[PDB]
Formats: structure tokens, C-alpha cells, sequence
């Protein structure tokens, strides 16, 4: 992906994190586990929701064909009518299919971005109090108990304290 | 780059497929060459599936992951050759395509093994396959699929 | 001793347009518009047309 | 059409320098859409790329790890050719040497190293033997260099002389038997 | 570019790397040279190839004009016919030109992204065993011979070893 | 935003920087203040200007409706005419509204990108001569007077000197 996180330096996703799209896995002396970053997650849900509704709604006004019939000596206008109706269908078929392709690409990249930013958010807190392992993980120099871990997820990790 | 088989016999009109397994899969880097005896290789296929200039339509290539294939849909007498695959600056070992007949026992003289098929024999050098009768000759106890 | 990361350049003068910038020089490009014709009326797939002339 | 015309001697004494030339016609040695390569082939080693030169707003060379300390490939923009120089040769350098153009055919302007044109090849033999006519017994024994015409391919014996059988003309030694 | 690598912290491209779109330049006691990162490169070739074919193929179904003629007292429908045919040509001309502009922008950014990710890939291996010079280059603290260099290009750079 | 700078690791904008879109705030013994990075700013102005003109100009050729009237026994073609004219208006209304939405998203992300790249530009100069605080700021290890600050804004920050 464009942002290098998903299926990049973070090799794979987690079956074990059920509760959100992005989050944290911690590991210390007390144990280990997954925790979803809800805010980053809810941001993503709001964006994708708005997108789908924007797509659906933009295609709201669109060509509706009507039945018109013509006799044996009105072939020209019958042909005109047919070419006209087919023409609009092809145009709207193109618009729909292309919008879906373009916005699918942007949706996948958007998730990649949200992961990258979450990783950097944590990196920028920890700074040189941890080893950046290069796989999505940070190994602490000090012991980091569950309250310490929570402060990382918080945005509250007190750097001068360690 | 590992090519398989290292050789084969097929009749005129036969469908022929040769394979190259590459270390790592890149479609664009892979290429195929056909070399007739004593001549330079000729580029046959490039980027896994593109036909080289002047290369006839019976030749095609395919690629999937690390496995690459060259296919001759209907073998012609002129397609007698060694075929090589290649990526970056690395070549496969080559596949000899000979144009296969019925098994023929060598006539043995003293040591000469004359007009035999297949090539594999146990007693040196070997002639190239004869253009008229498809046999080999080799220059004493002889073992062959078809004596002192 | 060092290792550096970089990308391809060449002597190309092909240009493309984008929304935000026009005449961007790129290393490679692909034209997709046919601009030329032979200027003649021809057999279509071997079957000659009816040319009514005057 | 592009043609590549090779030249240079096919006999080099051990420890000395192999020197070949490829003369180009139908293209420029300094073309931005060419790469100029040397490749060798031996019955043992198969096909082996040795090195290249090319011009992209300045001259570049790359060489195979196996020969890097012994090899030089230089362009001549006066005569539209390029050379191969291989120092300190040993019997393992006996081979057919080909020049070849690559990067004429590119995927999206990227040289893929697909060789599209090759020279005719120069057979190079690393040997000290000197010219020797054959004994004929037909068995054609102990001659140098190749070829003899009269028929099996010649074999190089541990003496460094060739032998073949035909089931006899040796032009290098001016001998006919 | 969006990703900051191409014509950004990497000031210019390399005429000397002929064999791929992205790659490495190494410099040590044994010598120096360029080497293309083929995998990143082939990824780019597959994406751009698919894009072009996607573009070509999406424009496959599109308005085809037919000749229709009208007498001197059929001016209204003649005008209708003309406005109809011109209307569709302008629509498809817009679609084609806008698609090319939009996807050209995305293609250039895609390359920029691939470079940025290749740079980070290497950064994340080396970590604090090299000085990040800020121009695309990493200066090693230890000697890095050709096998050492190759392991960087590999993904195999053994960090604990140094 | 996609790039993580604007309303990301840089929490908010600056009312006090009036002279450009992106720039620097310095703080030392001599005092403090804002300075716009004009180049990055002028780059942004050129891109956005070109975008607006590209949008305006692409919508230059577009369907123009004409008045056509029909008698009481020409209802079929009257309907055809109406459906035709409405059809094109809906198509061009869609194109206009969607283009504005899509390019607005890209414009906001573009700014985010320019900020991220400016931040990295400075980071890549300073390297380990300053503490990356994680909020857009760099705290120097040495004293950095106004000429020192200017050399950072320059691109001229002499790293070996400190
Ligand atoms: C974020 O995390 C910190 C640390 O986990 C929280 O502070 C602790 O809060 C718990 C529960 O309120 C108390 O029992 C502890 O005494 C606190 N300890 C420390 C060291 O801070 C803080 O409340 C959280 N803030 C949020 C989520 O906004
Ligand atoms: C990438 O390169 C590294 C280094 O060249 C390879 O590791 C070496 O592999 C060779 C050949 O397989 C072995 O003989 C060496 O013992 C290895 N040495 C070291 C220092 O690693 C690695 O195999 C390569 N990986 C690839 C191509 O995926
Ligand atoms: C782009 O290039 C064309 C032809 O090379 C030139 O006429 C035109 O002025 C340029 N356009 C812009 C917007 O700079
Ligand atoms: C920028 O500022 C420094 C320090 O004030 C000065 O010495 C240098 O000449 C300037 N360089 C520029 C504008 O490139």
C-alpha cells in the first residue's frame, strides 16, 4: 500500500483483535493482549460511512428510460431513441464502475494511512525510551506495567519519567 | 534458475512445454532464447510472454509466481535446438529439444557404436542426431536399451 | 562505507499533464490517441464499397 | 537492422591477456537505448554474462563477480566498437565469447537485460601446444589447433592436443594426408 | 510529490541505474555501484500495466455515432440529433481527458511512494547501526563488505551481528 | 489527514503566522517568532491555482440546451427532447459535484503532505543534534542563535559544526 504499513513493515493483521480496525498488542511481566484504538477506528468508520452515502447519493439523479414506440416508417427516430437511451446507460455504467474502482483504491490506502499514523503517534511519544524493532513493535528499556502501557494508548506516556 | 527437463524428444506436430523455476519471481526480467548448434542464441520470448521480433506464433510463454514456461504449440523440424531461460544476468542450464523415432540398437565395431537411439549408452564422443534417420553414433562392452 | 537509495532517470523529454501540474517530464510515457489516417476510401475487410460518385 | 561483428585472436597463452572487439553497425555504442555486453559459453559452465558498458550522460561499466579483478570493457566512439580485455587467463577461460546488445527492448523504459542481438562468437582457446599436424592411423591423432576436415567432434586430450575419428586436411599446419 | 522522496529528500534520480526503477547505490572499500531492487520494481510494473489496461478497457464501451439525414422541414429533429451526438462526444472526451489527468497524478505519486517505502525498509533494518545522512544515504558504523551490502538488499541484514 | 501532520502530531495551526501557509516558529535567548517557508508556500499556491484553472477549463465544453417546441400530436418527440436535455444536465451536474468533492479531498491532503515534508526536511538536517519532541518541535542540544535558526530555514544548517 501507499503508506507502507499494511502488508509492509507490519507483515500481517491480527485475528485476535476483534474490537476495532487498528490497535495495540502489549507484552510485559503481567501478561499480554490486544486493545483496539477506538478513536482511530471511529474516525475510519465515519469516513467510510460518509463515502458510501456520498457514492449512493451522487448516483441518485440518473437517467431513467421510458418506453416509446414507433411505426414502420419512423425508423430514423426509433433508432435515435434507441441510441439515446443506450448512450446514457453506457455513460452511467462507466461512471458507476469507475467510481467504485477509484474509491476502493482510496479506501484501502486510507486504512494503510490510519495504521501508519497510529504507529508514528506511538513512536513520537516513546522517542528514545524504546527500541524501534522495525516490525510494528517497540521494545522498552524500562519495565512498562499495565498502567505504563495504558498511558501509551492514552497519549499520556510521560517521557521525562523514564 | 532451474530448467526442466534437461532434454526431450518430440515428434513434428507435438505440443512442447519447457519450464524454468526461478529463484525469485519477476515477470519482466525472465526471457527465453533458442540456440541452434554453432550459432549465437536468438531471443525468442521476453518478459515472460512477449514474442520477439520475427518469432512465429507457435511460440508463447507464460509466468506464474516463480514458475515460467515456454510452449511450442506444434513442433516443426527447424525447432531442433537448445532453449535457455534467463533473468537479470543469470541463465538456466538449457533444455535440448530433439526430434524422438523408434528405439534402435547400435551396430558395434572396434570402439564404434553406430546408428543407435536413444542417445544414452554405456561403453568418448557422440555425433549430433542424424537429420535423416534420427540416430546417434558414439566413438569394448556396450550396454544400450536396444555386447562386446 | 555507505548505502544509498534512489531512482531512475534518463534522457527522455516525453511530457504528461496532471490536475495540479502541466508538462511534467517523465522517464516513460504511452500515447493512446491515433491522430493520423491515410486520406483514402478503401475496401472494408476486402469488400469494396459502393462509390456513387456524382 | 543491427549487426555485431566480432574480431580478435582465438588463441591466448596461459597467464596472458585475451583481447576481443565488437564492431557495431546500425546503432551507436553511445546510444541511450543500448547496453553493450559480453557473454561466454563453454560446454562445462553453460552461458555466463561477463560484463557491460553503456552511456547515460557519461560512461558506466558493470562486471561479473567471477571476473571482476581481471576484466575491462571499453567503448571506442571513434570506431563505434567496444572491447573485452581479460587478464591472467587460465584454461577455465576457454570458451566461445559473444558480444550482445541489451536494453534495446525495455518494459516501460527499464532495461530488463534481454539480449536482442548477438555477435557471431569468437572461440578462444587458452593454450601454450603450438601448431602441429596430425598423425593418421581413420584415427586423426595429436594435432593443434582446430579444425581438421576429412566424422566425430574432436576431443582435447590431456597432452593439450586434439584427436578425432572419421568413420585428412589440417590447414593450420599446411598438412594433408 | 506527496511522499517526499522523489525530488524531495532524494534530490535527483540516477542515470547510472538502468536496470530498474528503484534501487541501491553502495560504496565501500571494495568499490561502488548501482543495483536495482527488482521486486519493488516488478510490483510497480504490474500496477502500471494493470492501470493502462484498466483505462483502455473501461473506454471500450462508448458512444458510436450513426449518420442520419433529414429534409428541409425537419430542422427541429435534425438539431436534436446533432445536439445529442455532440453531447455524448463531449461527455466521453471529458471522461477520457479527466481520467488521464487524475491517473497520471496517481502514477507519479505511486512511484514516489515506492521509493519512500524502499528507503524506510532499509532504515528499519539498519536502525542505529548506521547514520541517517538525510539525503537517501546511510553511513555504516562498521565495515560493510559486498556480502554485508547484499544482506541489506536481501532483507537479511543481521542487526545483532553488528 | 493522510499524512498525519495537520491536526495530527502537529496539534493545531498558528493564528500568528500570517505570511504563508507553512513555516517555522523559533525560540531562543534572543526571543521568538514565526517565519513563513515561502518556497513550500509558493509551490502550494502554484499547484492549487493550476488545479482551479484545470477544473474551470475542463468544464468549458459542456452541454448547452436549446429551446424546441412541439405541437399537441408530437408528444413522443417532445418527451424525447426533454429526457435528452435533462439527461445531459444530470450527467454534467454529477461530473461537477463529484470533481469538486474528489479534488477538495486531495487539496486538504496536499497541504498535509507539504507540512509533513517540511517537518521531515528539518528533521533530516538536524539529525541527532536535537531532540525530536513529537509535537512538531525540535529542541537543540547546542545554543542556536538567530543565524543558526536561519540556516535551518535555509537548508544550510551545518551539521558537523555542532
Ligand atoms: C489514561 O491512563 C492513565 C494511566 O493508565 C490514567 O491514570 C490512572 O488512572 C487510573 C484509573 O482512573 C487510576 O487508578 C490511577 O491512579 C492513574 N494512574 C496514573 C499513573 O496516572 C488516566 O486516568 C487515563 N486517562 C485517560 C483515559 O484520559
Ligand atoms: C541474500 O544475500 C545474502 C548475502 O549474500 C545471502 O546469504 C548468503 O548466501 C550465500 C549463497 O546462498 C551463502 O553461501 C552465504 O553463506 C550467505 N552469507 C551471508 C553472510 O548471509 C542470502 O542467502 C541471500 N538471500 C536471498 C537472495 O534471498
Ligand atoms: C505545455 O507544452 C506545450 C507544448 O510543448 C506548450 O505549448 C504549452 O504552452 C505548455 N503548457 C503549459 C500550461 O505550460
Ligand atoms: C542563509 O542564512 C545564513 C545564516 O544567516 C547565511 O550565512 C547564508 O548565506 C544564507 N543562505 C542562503 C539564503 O542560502
Amino acid at each position: 500500500g501507499l503508506f507502507g504499513a499494511i502488508a509492509g513493515f507490519i507483515e500481517g493483521g491480527w485475528q485476535g483483535m476483534v474490537d476495532g480496525w487498528y490497535g495495540y498488542h502489549h507484552s510485559n511481566e503481567q501478561g499480554s493482549g490486544y486493545a483496539a484504538d477506538k478513536e482511530s477506528t471511529q474516525k475510519a468508520i465515519d469516513g467510510v460511512t460518509n463515502k458510501v452515502n456520498s457514492i449512493i447519493d451522487k448516483m441518485n439523479t440518473q437517467f431513467e428510460a421510458v418506453g416509446r414506440e414507433f411505426n414502420n416508417l419512423e425508423r430514423r427516430i426509433e433508432n435515435l431513441n434507441k441510441k439515446m437511451e443506450d448512450g446514457f446507460l453506457d455513460v452511467w455504467t462507466y461512471n458507476a464502475e469507475l467510481l467504485v474502482l477509484m474509491e476502493n483504491e482510496r479506501t484501502l490506502d486510507f486504512h494503510d494511512s490510519n495504521v501508519k499514523n497510529l504507529y508514528d503517534k506511538v513512536r513520537l511519544q516513546l522517542r528514545d525510551n524504546a527500541k524501534e524493532l522495525g516490525n510494528g513493535c517497540f521494545e522498552f528499556y524500562h519495565k512498562c506495567d499495565n498502567e505504563c502501557m495504558e498511558s501509551v494508548r492514552n497519549g499520556t506516556y510521560d517521557y521525562p519519567q523514564y | 534458475m532451474t530448467q526442466s527437463p534437461s532434454s526431450l524428444s518430440a515428434s513434428v506436430g507435438d505440443r512442447v512445454t519447457i519450464t524454468c523455476r526461478t529463484s525469485q519471481s519477476l515477470s519482466s526480467y525472465t526471457h527465453w532464447y533458442q540456440q541452434k548448434p554453432g550459432k549465437a542464441p536468438k531471443l525468442l520470448i521476453y518478459a515472460a510472454s512477449s514474442r520477439g521480433s520475427g518469432v512465429p506464433s507457435r511460440f508463447s510463454g507464460s509466468g506464474s509466481g516463480t514458475d515460467f514456461t515456454l510452449t511450442i504449440s506444434s513442433l516443426q523440424p527447424e525447432d531442433f535446438a537448445t532453449y535457455y531461460c534467463q533473468q537479470s544476468r543469470t541463465f538456466g542450464q538449457g533444455t535440448k529439444v530433439e526430434i524422438k523415432r523408434t528405439v534402435a540398437a547400435p551396430s558395434v565395431f572396434i570402439c564404434l557404436l553406430n546408428n543407435f537411439y536413444p542417445r544414452e549408452a554405456k561403453v568418448e564422443s557422440v555425433t549430433e542426431q542424424d537429420s535423416k534417420d534420427s540416430t546417434y553414433s558414439l566413438s569394448c562392452e556396450v550396454t544400450h536399451q536396444g555386447v562386446t | 562505507d555507505q548505502i544509498c537509495i534512489g531512482y531512475h532517470a534518463n534522457n527522455s523529454t516525453e511530457q504528461v499533464d496532471t490536475i495540479m501540474e502541466k508538462n511534467v517530464t517523465v522517464t516513460h510515457a504511452q500515447d493512446i490517441l491515433e491522430k493520423t489516417h491515410n486520406g483514402k476510401l478503401c475496401d472494408l475487410d476486402g469488400v469494396k464499397p459502393l462509390i456513387l460518385r456524382d | 537492422q543491427v549487426q555485431l561483428q566480432q574480431s580478435g585472436p582465438g588463441l591466448v597463452k596461459p597467464s596472458q591477456t585475451l583481447s576481443l572487439t565488437c564492431a557495431i553497425s546500425g546503432d551507436s555504442v553511445s546510444s541511450y537505448n543500448a547496453v553493450w555486453n559480453w557473454i561466454r559459453q563453454s560446454p562445462s559452465r553453460g552461458l555466463e554474462w561477463l560484463g557491460r558498458t553503456y552511456y547515460r550522460s557519461g560512461w558506466y561499466n558493470d562486471y561479473a563477480e567471477s571476473v571482476k579483478s581481471r576484466i575491462t570493457i571499453n567503448p571506442d566512439t571513434s570506431k563505434n566498437q567496444f572491447s573485452l580485455q581479460l587478464n591472467s587467463v587460465t584454461p577455465e577461460d576457454t570458451a566461445v565469447y559473444y558480444c550482445a546488445r541489451s536494453g534495446h527492448i525495455t518494459v516501460f523504459g527499464v532495461n530488463v537485460d534481454a539480449f536482442d542481438m548477438w555477435g557471431q562468437g569468437t572461440m578462444v582457446t587458452v593454450s601454450s601446444a603450438s601448431t602441429k599436424g596430425p598423425s593418421v592411423f581413420c584415427l586423426v591423432k595429436d594435432y593443434f589447433p582446430e579444425p581438421v576436415t576429412v566424422t566425430f567432434p574432436a576431443v582435447l586430450q590431456s597432452s593439450g592436443l586434439y584427436s578425432l575419428s572419421s568413420v585428412v586436411n589440417h590447414k593450420p599446419s599446411n598438412t594433408k594426408v
